[PDB]
RNA sequence: CGUCAAAGCACUUUGCAAAAGCUAACGUAUCUGUUUCUUGCCUUUUACCAGAAACAGCCGUUUGUAAGGUGUGCUAAUUUGACUGUAUAGUUUUUGUAAUCU
């Protein structure tokens, strides 16, 4: 809560001391909790949530090592089709017990 | 502000970015036997949620880990 | 290549964006719905399971059950408020329940008609006359009407059996026209213009 | 003393209608070598 | 160094973002608006209290306009639409249609003139009480921020493409466009003079052009970095003082940015806690305005 | 028809007319008409030169009348709204 | 919902379809009845695969054979047969496969965010393809 | 006779109805009574 | 015949058939096109002349003009409070983490 | 019915706010509780008896407004409001007793 609005280059502010080196290396960080250095941010949902779910897809793809694919808009249908295939069909409503029966989105693989 | 939990980076995962609730006077300290809140995220996909065990007043008197109990330190 | 494709993917984000923000339905990047009705039969395997609530599965949700009691009443009040009119076989009503079947309010206010109201029974009234009059042995029930250690009647061998009639005039034909189709009906005139709506 | 003796009187007051309020908030957060290690990645919190 | 009773005075309201805040052109009165569909109208000096709310818009404010008379509101809805608010009196007084999709930016002339642009990829003229455009220009890719020339025959547009179209609206020859940025331009703003365009693109560089008929090619006068733009896409503005010598700029490291137009950064002040949407100074004295996406805004010194 | 109201509203009045000849009558107005037929006493004509003469019942066909001085404090009669069908504007109560 | 034999008869079309919703009954009592072998959720899973399943029913046979008057099908949906609200979803564009309606609200979620089942496979991981929580749903993704 | 006093408008089940852990369904009156016979029992007898 | 109705309480010059000229202000008009004028001055020949509240005849008019125009918010939730701008030690968007 | 204007409209879910001003049914219905008094029955307390005053609670109602849902539309449907709203060359105004000069 610095009161006076002022120039930046006089932003620099030095701390202007002999650098005490008895301290190890858990002070040397400045912080509020025990763990570390908390503050309030406002993020809108949209941005937090694409941006980690880009963060979750690359822990995996550095886990698992499978990281070949593309990005596009038809390469979107694309990517959509093979797993499509591989998937059984799903079976006609009005019938019930097996030989074609009616399992929609709970057909498995 | 009652702001954050003191967790360590282990059991926080290695996700830069998550996602954990808290629930205020859900449980009881397991030292002090005192009010207190919990906050439960995943640590990673495939693992059950993790949960602070000790209060905020807890985990300051010992340096540690609300979490999984080990010292910040060593 | 190069540039068309650069400046489709580039307005492909910003409009994703753009969307994300100020969506059609969308109130903080989540598309709104509104809270639906389940289907009944959740209700009734919910209450088939608990049972008792004897049972070790559902110890987790004894607290909830048994801190219940406190709005047991309003539930009976909601349920007494409600109940079926001498002339209607049966009654359906719009119900809000506990999911772990703790406890069950019937979520409906029992809306009538004033002249309506007054007609129906003022029909009760001359029925039950001639009934009383005519049937020169009536045996009333008995009370009350379970034995002491009975078990609690099953709802599932109480929805098999055809509900037998209720108290009803026989209205004529052409001297009560008018009021022939909709007399004992329970929301009589729900989809006619004589009534706002439901 | 007005303000204090009604934050006060308010907290003691509002010891059964049910509590509705639910709204997301993000905390940017700073790991501090905490076992060595190397740090951490600043992490944001929902 | 003003008549500000405080010298920063943290202003609180509003229930949402707040994207747009822009001082009466008589330098008394400012109006914000934001995601919450409501425009509140502010005391530069005094109490500094509000007197009116603006609702009635059906969506975000995305942005909106003082008029020269400073008694009637030209506000411009992310539902297709812009509305016209009577200040004094805060009630509806005719809604221009026409667009296809969200518009994004408005601006005002010196004559009853209104521009905007939106997501339809197109920029549309506007009388005061025509109620439908005059002109319309069609794009191939949605346009994000005008600045309309106060002499009153230059409009410019600035949308995907990365390159500041000129149009004369007249002439219809568009054969003169202010290349040079590489991303989305956010925001354009002109000149107290109507000679210079300051111009903020999403590829974190804020660049000032001279508008004028003639120039010796590379009209790019000088640019700026510092100010950054986050990932989500917000439309960050840029201003111009009252004599025309500091630009300023928002950015989403919660920093507004002030220079000397002479290219040597002078205020870094920080103070928001998220993504500082527009800025802008006053007509008179030396105060500026901060607007940010943390439900306040701020003003200066 | 507001005019013929306000006209009305003059009976018992001294208005002053003038007629297509030109001369003007000074006198009581006692009836009027939706024509302005009009019915006057105590008439002081003015001809057209100036020649004073004086008149006692008249009744002035409203065709050949040019307009009528009211007296000044009718300014503040009021003016009734006129549905299609009212042929008088009175206070109305019903829809319209 | 039920139906006595003194009501008022249903539309022309109902004796053509009155054995399988009949069966559509019969599977839901069994279910009902069959106790065990899942958590306090999962075991409350088929109730809306059937659910699903007989409006699905109904709405094919108006929308897509036209098996059925406009008469009988509104009757259908004012008798419970069938959930007004899901197939409302179901005609409109990305839920033409839409399991249920509480794999949509986000309002039940602990995020605020809609079920797992809603988002297309082609931008999921292999490891969290799993099967939905509310009702076992194995992808609503109209792509998919 | 008092005549009411103003205020807002306030309801138990409504201020449910908008939790996550209550739901609704349309259901006969019969099973409803069985089943709010059925749970007050089982209150009473958890509290025993 | 809408805009007629905009006239009223202006002040109206009208020619007439004989050839004067009345100015005063319009209190009400009629089908026939009668006029009723408030504190009417006459223009004959240009000599002036009280009249006061004066009716004209339909005939009589012969064309009308106009010299004079016609005679003649609630609150907000914001509160303002004096603060400071406090430094965060982060350089990073939002976004970024 | 007609003209003009702006609002998609009908049904519905939830949130927020308000509900006597000029003596009068928010509810043509009708319960409970607390405090201070006066009573009844009374061995002492709860539970009670029945009248008053001052206060509260609960079951409901109406309106405004905000955001949604369903069904139908925007290649029109409906609603709300406003309006000095109608014919007519044949004497009482608008299809000319005018021009001529003075
Ligand atoms: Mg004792
Ligand atoms: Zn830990
Ligand atoms: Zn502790
Ligand atoms: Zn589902
Ligand atoms: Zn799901
Ligand atoms: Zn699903």
């Amino acid at each position: 809560e610095l009161a006076r609005n002022v120039p930046v280059n006089e932003m620099v502010q030095p701390a202007l001391g002999p650098a005490n080196p008895f301290v190890t290396k858990e002070q040397d960080s400045i912080k509020n909790s025990i763990t570390g250095y908390a503050e309030r941010e406002y993020v809108p949902n949209f941005v937090f949530n694409q941006e980690y779910y880009a963060n979750t897809h690359a822990i995996y793809g550095k886990r698992n090592f499978d990281d070949n694919e593309a990005t596009t808009s038809t390469d979107l249908k694309r990517k959509s089709q093979k797993i499509k295939e591989r998937r059984e069909d799903p079976g006609d409503p009005s019938i019930l017990e097996g030989d074609g029966a009616y399992k929609g989105p709970w057909a498995g693989y | 502000d009652v702001e954050f939990p003191s967790i360590c980076e282990r059991c926080l995962g290695d996700n830069s970015y998550v996602r954990m609730t808290k629930e205020p006077l859900g449980q009881e300290c397991k030292i002090c036997s005192k009010p207190c809140t919990i906050f439960r995220w995943i640590k990673e996909r495939g693992q059950k949620p993790g949960k602070t065990q000790i209060c905020v007043g807890c985990a300051r008197y010992k340096n540690c880990c609300q979490s999984c109990m080990l010292d910040l330190q060593f | 290549g190069n540039l068309e494709k650069q400046l489709n993917e580039r307005a492909r984000k910003w409009r994703a964006s753009q969307k994300s923000k100020f969506g059609v339905k969308r109130k903080q990047g989540y598309v709104q719905t509104e809270k639906a009705d389940l289907p009944p039969e959740h209700l009734r395997k919910i209450m088939k399971d608990r049972g008792d609530m004897s049972s070790r599965k559902f110890r987790a949700d004894k607290r909830s059950y048994l801190g219940a009691l406190k709005y047991l009443p309003h539930a009976v009040l909601k349920l007494l408020e409600n109940m079926p009119m001498p002339w209607e076989e049966y009654r359906e009503v719009k119900v809000l329940y506990h999911v772990t079947g703790a406890i069950t309010f019937v979520n409906e206010s029992p809306r009538v008609i004033e002249p309506h109201f007054i007609a129906q029974w003022g029909t009760m009234w001359m029925m039950m006359r001639r009934e009383k009059r005519d049937r020169k042995n009536f045996k009333r029930l008995r009370f009350p009407p379970f034995d002491d250690e009975e078990p609690p009647f099953s709802i599932d061998q109480l929805l098999d059996l055809e509900p037998l009639e209720a108290i009803r005039m026989d209205l004529d034909e052409e001297d009560d026209a008018p009021v022939m189709d909709w007399f004992y009906e329970n929301k009589a005139l729900e989809d006619t213009p004589h009534v706002n709506g439901p | 003393t007005k303000l204090a003796l009604q934050k006060i009187l308010s907290k003691q007051i509002a010891q059964a209608v049910v509590q509705q309020r639910d709204d997301p908030v993000y905390i940017r957060y700073t790991p501090s070598n905490q076992m060595g290690q190397a740090l951490s990645k600043q992490r944001i919190i929902k | 160094t003003s008549d500000l009773n405080v010298p920063n005075l943290q202003m609180f309201g509003h229930t949402a973002e707040v994207l747009v805040a822009r001082f009466d052109p008589s330098g008394s009165y400012f109006a914000s608006g934001g995601m919450d569909r409501q425009i509140l109208l502010w005391n530069v000096f005094g109490d500094v209290k509000n007197y009116g709310v603006l609702n009635g818009c059906k969506g975000a404010i995305t942005d909106l306009q003082w008029s020269r008379d400073s008694r009637v509101v030209y506000c411009s809805s992310s539902d297709t639409h812009l509305m016209s608010w009577d200040a004094v009196s805060g009630q509806k007084i005719r809604k221009h249609k026409g667009h296809a999709g969200v518009v994004n930016a408005l601006d005002v002339l010196k004559v009853e003139l209104l521009t905007s642009v939106s997501d339809d990829c197109t920029m549309k003229v506007w009388d005061s009480r025509s109620k439908d455009c005059i002109k319309t220009i069609e794009e191939k890719y949605p346009l994000t921020a005008v600045a309309i020339a106060q002499q009153g025959t230059q409009v410019f547009i600035g949308g995907i493409d990365g390159a500041i179209k000129i149009w004369d609206l007249r002439n219809n020859h568009c054969s003169h466009v202010l290349k040079g940025h590489k991303d989305i331009i956010t925001s354009l703003a002109i000149s107290k003079d109507g000679s210079s365009l300051l111009s903020n693109s999403m590829d974190n560089t804020v660049r000032i052009f001279d508008v004028k008929p003639f120039a010796s090619a590379q009209r790019q006068l000088q640019i700026f970095e510092g100010a950054i733009h986050g990932q989500e896409h917000n439309l960050l503005g840029v201003a111009w003082s009252r004599n025309s010598r500091f630009v300023g700029a928002g950015s989403s490291d919660k920093n507004v940015y002030v220079w000397s137009a002479t290219g040597d950064l002078r205020y870094v002040l920080p103070g928001h806690e998220g993504s500082v949407n527009h800025v802008d100074f006053h007509p008179h004295q030396d105060i500026i305005l901060s607007c940010s996406s943390d439900r306040t805004i701020f003003l200066g010194e | 028809s507001l005019c013929i109201k306000l006209l009305h509203e003059t009976q018992g009045h001294i208005v002053t007319m003038e007629l297509e000849n030109g001369s003007t009558y000074r006198g009581k107005l006692i009836e009027a008409e939706d024509n302005m037929n009009c019915q006057m006493r105590d008439i002081s004509v003015t001809a057209r030169d100036g020649r004073v003469s004086h008149l006692d019942q008249v009744y002035i066909r409203g065709s050949h009348i040019r307009f009528l001085i009211v007296p000044d404090m009718l300014r503040n009669a009021p003016m009734f709204k006129v549905g299609p069908g009212r042929s008088v504007p009175l206070p109305t109560r019903g829809r319209r | 919902r039920l139906r006595t034999s003194r009501t008022k008869r249903p539309p022309d079309g109902f004796d053509e379809i009155e054995p399988t919703l009949i069966e559509f009954q019969d599977r839901m009592r069994q279910i009902e009845n069959t106790m065990g072998k899942g958590t306090k959720t999962e075991m409350l899973a088929p109730i809306f695969q059937l659910h699903h399943q007989r409006s699905r029913y109904i709405y094919d046979l108006y929308y897509k054979r036209e098996a059925i008057s406009t008469e009988l099908y509104n009757w259908l949906l004012k008798q419970n047969y069938a959930d007004g609200n899901l197939i409302a979803k179901w005609k409109k564009p990305g839920y033409e496969k839409l399991c249920c309606l509480r794999c949509i609200q986000t309002a039940e979620s602990k995020f605020g965010s809609t079920c797992i089942c809603r988002v297309p496979k082609s931008k999921l991981d292999k490891d969290q393809r799993v099967r939905c929580t509310h009702c076992g749903c194995n992808g609503c993704a109209s792509c998919d | 006779m008092a005549h009411p006093k103003s205020h807002t408008n306030r309801s138990l089940l409504r201020q449910l109805k908008n939790t996550k852990f209550f739901q609704s369904t349309s259901i006969d009156w019969v099973e409803a009574g069985l089943q709010v016979c059925r749970q007050g029992y089982n209150m009473l007898q958890l509290l025993i | 015949t809408t805009k007629m109705v905009s006239l009223l309480n202006h002040s109206l010059n009208v020619t007439t058939k004989d050839g004067r000229t009345f100015v005063g202000q319009l209190l009400a008009f009629d089908g026939f096109m009668n006029l009723v004028l408030s504190d009417c001055q006459e223009y004959r020949h240009e000599e002036k002349r009280m009249l006061g509240l004066v009716i004209l005849r339909g005939e009589f008019i012969v064309s009308l003009s106009v010299q004079g125009p016609p005679p003649m918010l609630l609150s907000g939730p914001g509160v303002a409070r004096p603060a400071g701008r406090g430094i965060p030690l982060g350089q990073a968007p939002v976004g970024l983490a």
